[PDB]
């Protein structure tokens, strides 16, 4: 009986412990959701570089084209 | 000789001319030489653009 006394008061200890290892998961996760929208950040910025090289590479392209003349309308699109 | 005193004067009168001339050019030579002298700095810059114009028709 009195070591199960003492028995229980391993236990308290022990749930003590294990509240405070759930209350941290938790914090994990949440520190998991936060890290994913930063990420998804930072993607949107590489997203903008992807768009400065689609306007260098059309430049390189189009030159290229003019550059290469060796042997019209005025169509274009302008957004 | 009458006409061969002239040739002489005249002969004379354009050689005057032509070393005028002469001294006339060789300063100007002197600021030709500068001027390309200073202008001299459009060898690697001319290569670099000249790569730049290469790999245009490159890619």
């Amino acid at each position: 009986s009195p070591a199960l006394l003492a028995r229980v008061n391993e236990k308290k200890a022990e749930l003590e412990n294990l509240k405070e290892l759930r209350d941290l998961s938790a914090a994990v996760a949440a520190q998991m959701e936060a890290l994913e929208q930063k990420l998804s950040t930072l993607s949107s910025g590489t997203e903008a570089i992807a768009t400065v090289l689609a306007n260098w590479h059309n430049v390189l392209r189009a030159i290229s084209m003019a550059s290469a003349k060796i042997p019209p309308q005025t169509l274009v699109r302008i957004p | 000789s009458y006409f061969e005193q002239q040739r002489q004067a005249l002969i004379e009168e354009i050689a005057m001319n032509f070393e005028h001339v002469l001294a006339n050019i060789n300063k100007l030579n002197r600021s030709l030489e500068a001027v390309i002298a200073v202008g001299n700095e459009f060898s690697s810059v001319e290569a670099l653009w000249s790569q730049f114009e290469n790999v245009m028709s490159w890619s």
